[PDB]
């Protein structure tokens, strides 16, 4: 029984499989920072920030329309986190955030390294959670 | 004849026989009554098409 909410699970599996691929360059370019060039990785990783956040802004709009009050709750602290991680940080004001070319300041490399294995944690088990609630609705 | 004939007359205005009309029929929508949620008979294409 194909429903509208079941399409909202098929669409996010198309998109969150790229959202794990956004944050695989989160950890590999940090691996290039720990082995070493800085303004190269600054100019790269600054770009793909508003994509990895506003795609998450899509789903919080989406499951509201899908009227899934479970899965709307299971990502709304991350949207609260994506908003909070944003708005203090573009005080530099070059394009968006996440590098601020003098990134080599202490304690911000490891705090973003916390976030490196935080996104790769959250996006992965949710990817199998959207595939869970896909098959839940699609053959019910 | 006439005791039972006077019974069904009495059974009528007491409201007992039509309570028995309820009693074995009122609760028997245990099937779900799916006719109740189907009176639209909508004719647009759905996702299933
Ligand atoms: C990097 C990121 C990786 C992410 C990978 C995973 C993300 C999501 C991927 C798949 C999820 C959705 C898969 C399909 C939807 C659920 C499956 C399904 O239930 O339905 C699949 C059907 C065929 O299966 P079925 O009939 O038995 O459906 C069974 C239903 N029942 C029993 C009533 C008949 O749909 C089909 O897959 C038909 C084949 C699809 C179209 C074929 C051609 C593709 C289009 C263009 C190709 C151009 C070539 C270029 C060179
Ligand atoms: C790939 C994944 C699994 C293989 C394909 C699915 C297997 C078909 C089995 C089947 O014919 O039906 C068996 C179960 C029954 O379903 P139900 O009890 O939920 O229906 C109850 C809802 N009512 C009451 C309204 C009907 O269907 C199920 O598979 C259970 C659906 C929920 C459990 C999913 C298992 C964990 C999720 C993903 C697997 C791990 C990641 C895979 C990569």
């Amino acid at each position: 029984a194909f429903t509208f909410a079941a399409f909202c699970y098929m669409l996010t599996l198309v998109l969150c499989a790229s959202l794990i691929f956004f944050v695989i360059w989160h950890i590999i370019a940090f691996d290039e920072l720990r082995t070493d060039n800085i303004e190269r990785i600054c100019c790269l990783l600054r770009k793909l920030v508003v994509p990895e956040y506003s795609i998450h802004g899509l789903f919080c709009l989406m499951f509201l329309c899908a009227a899934e009050w479970v899965t709307l709750g299971l990502n709304i602290p991350l949207l609260f986190y994506h908003l909070w991680r944003y708005f203090h940080r573009p005080a530099d004001g070059s394009e968006v955030m996440y590098d601020a070319v003098s990134i080599m300041n202490a304690d911000i490399l490891n705090y973003c390294q916390k976030e490196s294995w935080c996104k790769l944690a959250f996006y992965l088990l949710s990817f199998f959670y959207y595939l869970y609630s896909m098959v839940y609705t699609l053959v019910s | 004849g006439t005791p039972v004939n006077l019974a069904v007359l009495k059974l009528s205005e007491q409201g007992v026989l039509d309570k028995l009309k309820n009693k074995w029929w009122y609760d028997k929508g245990e099937c779900g009554a799916k006719d109740s949620g189907s009176k639209e008979k909508t004719s647009a294409l759905s996702l299933s098409n």
